[PDB]
């Protein structure tokens, strides 16, 4: 279909690959199929953040809205890791 | 990067009630997708070796999502 809406295959190929066994193999359909889901995953956290921030009256979705909204949709075990991934990139 | 961020960006955008996004957004996005591929990938190829078979399917990856209960919200996009 269109891959415009999508992240790229060969990014999510490579990333689901290197979770996996050198020996394993990976469906032409589930490479398709993790690329949905994956995509499915950001605009379920945005909607999260953007509902957040509209009750706030606020503007612009920042990273601490999408940790937020990552700890209220029950992702807490990345957040952590998260925060200090982003102060790597703001030091 | 590993994903690009202007196609995250891209993504977040198709929300008609996203507005402005902070330059840190698809950041965190970048990383955070990561961490999710590689969980639920890992989670599905628990079930391709329970199978005992080699390659990762689109099966494997709709039981991984029944099992664990923070993909509810991906229940529809891969059904069985």
């Amino acid at each position: 279909r269109e891959q415009d809406r999508f992240l790229p295959i060969a990014n999510v190929s490579r990333i689901m690959k290197k979770a996996l066994p050198a020996n394993a193999k990976i469906s032409k359909d589930a490479k398709e199929t993790m690329q949905e889901c994956v995509s499915e995953f950001i605009s379920f956290v945005t909607g999260e953040a953007s509902d957040k921030c509209q009750k706030e009256k606020r503007k612009t979705i920042n990273g601490d809205d999408l940790l937020w909204a990552m700890t209220t949709l029950g992702f807490e075990d990345y957040v952590e890791p998260l925060k200090v991934y982003l102060q790597r990139f703001r030091e | 990067h590993s994903l690009p961020l202007a196609r995250i960006k891209k993504i977040m955008k198709a929300d008609e009630d996203v507005r402005m996004i902070s330059a840190e957004a698809p950041v965190v996005f970048a990383r955070a997708c990561e961490m999710f591929i590689l969980e639920l990938t890992l989670r599905s190829w628990n079930h391709t070796e329970e199978n005992k078979r080699r390659t990762l399917q689109k099966n494997d990856i709709a039981a991984a999502v029944t099992r664990t209960d923070i993909f509810d919200f991906l229940v529809d996009i891969v059904p069985r």
